[PDB]
């Protein structure tokens, strides 16, 4: 009933961005969140008919129009000083406060382009040990040192995605977490029965998907440009 | 005004029963509990409106407190599907709508035969690198700097890019269990 877009939004300090919300729940009622990990949900802006915006507690440096009863859109401006955060709109019947939520986006905000890196990813092979003590195998895939925090992964095998026997990190932890200026790792676990790693016709493969830079996004450092991109690496079948 | 939620984080085995609780320094004229996954929109639960209200959804019960201050969700037989962050959301006649901090409930999924035991896996492309894998603990298992790292289901994985980093520091001072399995 609630669409947000896109997923992940990364942008340089001093540009503004335009978030997306888009309804067809017939709603009056329509609300900008803003959600950081030691806060819950602070309302930014709430518009409970079209035409009418109240401002919340941390409206300063976002704007929104609600010119259509299907659609609110979220500006944030280079006046917020600190926008990095997961924005949630929701909307609601005009005389009430039971919201329905759309699915959120992750927006980033860097000082610079230079900022972003993709992952490196490894995947690290099932222990002998552990084949003969359990019968089974995990493997581990590492996503390491990238930014921002933007990233989806996934295991593949011969080919196909796999979900079962599937482990992920719910978010990327910070590699410096007590500190503001950080890279991201996301580590995963696959476990299979022993029979099944111990075939060398089976391959393995953990792959990252990373947003980053986008076409329009300027680029003159030697390294590779850090757009979203894929990332893998595989592991083979060993019939020890 | 101010909307309290408690505890901040729970860590329980699948099958246990739990309450978590709403507490307001204001009255509300209604209370909402929403359940969030990471990086996904919160989902509403229920909404409570008269003080005093039971309301029975399957597995879940909510009570609002006769006065209209307080509120508490309980789980019936947890699952691993609850897990989540659990939002207490409500406003009062001022009609400012105001969101708890939530609980972050972890539902540790069973094991019947429990095999605790720490791993040592090496990298495919051997860089010779490796990770520590602690797996097959029990709900009872909770798991010194920002070089080691961390990653917590019953699974636990650590790694480092020092090279006398070994699993038996990585997993140690913490809480491995009595009899874990710790090959060479």
């Amino acid at each position: 009933g609630i669409t947000q877009s896109p997923k992940y939004l990364f942008r340089k300090e001093g540009q503004n961005v335009t978030l997306s919300c888009e309804q067809n729940l017939n709603h009056d009622a329509m609300y900008w969140y803003r959600q950081d990990p030691g806060q819950g949900l602070r309302l930014i802006y709430y518009s409970q008919i079209v035409n009418d915006f109240q401002k919340g507690d941390i409206a300063e440096g976002y704007s929104v129009s609600r010119e259509k009863k299907e659609s609110f859109p979220l500006t944030v401006t280079s006046a917020q000083k600190n926008p990095t955060a997961f924005y949630l709109c929701a909307s609601s019947s005009r005389s009430s406060y039971e919201q329905y939520f759309g699915p959120g986006t992750r927006l980033t905000v860097t000082e610079d382009l230079k900022n972003v890196f993709p992952p490196e990813v490894a995947v690290f092979e099932p222990s002998e040990a552990e084949i003969s003590h359990t019968q089974k195998a995990t493997l581990v895939c590492l996503a390491t040192g990238f930014y921002p925090d933007h990233v989806e992964l996934s295991w593949w095998v011969n080919g196909k995605e796999v979900h079962s026997g599937v482990s992920t990190d719910p978010q990327p932890l910070k590699e410096q977490p007590a500190l503001n200026d950080s890279r991201y790792s996301l580590s995963s676990r696959l476990r299979v029965s022993a029979t099944f790693w111990q075939n060398p016709r089976n391959h393995f493969r953990c792959q990252v998907q990373f947003y980053g830079l986008s076409e329009n996004d300027e680029w003159t450092q030697d390294r590779a440009k850090p757009v979203t991109q894929i990332v893998s690496a595989e592991a083979w079948g060993r019939a020890d | 005004q101010l909307l309290e939620q408690s505890p901040q984080f729970l860590s329980i085995q699948e099958g246990e029963n739990l309450t978590v609780y709403c507490n307001s320094s204001s009255v509300f004229s209604s209370l909402q509990w929403y359940r969030q996954e990471p990086g996904e929109g919160p989902v509403l639960l229920v909404t409570v409106v008269t003080g005093g209200e039971v309301k029975k959804l399957k597995r879940l019960t909510f009570q609002f407190g006769d006065a209209r201050k307080d509120s508490s969700l309980h789980i019936t037989a947890a699952q691993p599907g609850d897990t989540g962050l659990y939002l207490c959301a409500g406003a009062g006649s001022q009609g400012n709508l105001i969101f708890g901090k939530g609980t972050k409930l972890s539902v540790k999924p069973n094991i019947q035969n429990p095999d605790p035991a720490v791993y040592q896996l090496r990298d495919s492309k051997s860089s010779d690198k490796s990770v520590c894998l602690f797996t097959d603990f029990d709900s009872q298992t909770n798991v010194k700097d920002s070089d080691v790292y961390i990653t917590d289901s019953n699974s636990a994985v650590a790694w480092s890019n020092k090279s006398d980093f070994a699993c038996a520091n990585a997993f140690n001072n913490s809480i491995i269990p009595e009899d874990t399995f710790f090959p060479s």
